[PDB]
């Protein structure tokens, strides 16, 4: 994983 | 030959899955992550198909809007930039990244950036 | 409903006559001036289809390849923003305007500005 | 006219 | 007159209140809101203390770092603007908000938007 | 240690000549090119004196208004970015250099873009 | 107060 | 010189 998909991932 | 069309990697670990139509057209997959459908994202934009002889870049910009089946993030990034020929080729831009927010928080809503594309992974 | 297909105007001169899809997609013209078929571009991009319900905005993006029949500026312009709806509907945006650079020129490749659209002429 | 537009038409 | 000493406001609810020196200098204070300590902060920057005669705005540019002896946000904004004058003056701008990140996170370090100041409030 | 004090340079060929004051100033001369009077230009900004210790950059920001004794481009840049320290200390920014224009111009006064500063050339 | 200032003060 | 430079020169 990474920084920017994480941020994508906890807007759900 | 445009030398657009192809797989371009980012450092934050992102990839470009790109063709450059005749009619000065992008389109193509923008993957946020590797391996996983619910990272993988409709971009579309445009290029200047009859760039300058002296030199110069190629101008171009595309857009993903942050939605899929999988996920909504509410926001949406533009990449403004040129593409640079060679043995070396790469495309180089500047971006917004727009959220929506409402009318007393617009003041947050644009984070702004720079990332280079290259034809080989960081 | 999304709110966002029709013509829109900026304080510059130029109007945006947009599409929006079912899928998110943006499609139609850009006009840098009324009247004339050398002012004419056509512009792609993308918006979210199904937008928060807390009074937060539209995240969307456009862009223009400066090329047309007529002309070509070996630039782009992408505007990144929000619609926000009502009587007083609008398109807030930022936007990143490259043009074709040498590598020695490249630090003066890109200006950044703002545009407020709306659905009535200034 | 306008200045945005004169200055796409005086780059050809 | 450079016509910048003085009180300006801005939309967010913001006051700038600076001093321009005949040697190019901005000084002054911040504040983030009114009537509190809390939100006031240590201005800096520079102006053309020559500014052309034909018409054109004034070029400038100032930094607060957003920390004082009661708050710290481990933020800085920088405005990069013109001063026009006449009637209805205004200080237009565009800015850059950079907060202090891990690497990683960088691409998330910095906002950019714009604001037009006044000296009447809005 | 702040870091910060000291010279610093840029792809473009520019110098930024810093000195850090323990109360959060920024002062100093920075130089479009080297070995040239008309090429330096006063500078002032300010940066955060008690950053974050998790492993966070140093927030700063600061302007060069582009007159000095020999040239004047009515313009003004101002860079805002983040200290980065360690063996291989950076400061990476991001910048906007406005030019005085009309009205009418004003869509094309703002150019923007990147730079990263380094301790060696 | 505003919303700038107020993600200032919740930074603290 | 420098492309950034010449163009502060080419100004006056």
């Amino acid at each position: 994983g990474n920084s920017f998909d994480d941020w994508l991932a906890s807007k759900g | 030959e445009a030398g657009i069309t192809g797989t371009w990697y980012n450092q934050l670990g992102s990839t470009f899955i790109v063709t450059a139509g005749a009619d000065g057209a992008l389109t193509g997959t923008y993957e946020s992550a590797v391996g996983n459908a619910e990272s993988r994202y409709v971009l579309t934009g445009r290029y200047d198909s009859a760039p300058a002889t002296d030199g110069s870049g190629t101008a171009l910009g595309w857009t993903v809007a942050w939605k899929n089946n999988y996920r909504n993030a509410h926001s949406a990034t533009t990449w403004s930039g040129q593409y640079v020929g060679g043995a070396e080729a790469r495309i180089n831009t500047q971006w917004l990244l727009t959220s929506g927010t409402t009318e007393a928080n617009a003041w947050k809503s644009t984070l702004v950036g720079h990332d280079t594309f290259t034809k080989v992974k960081p």
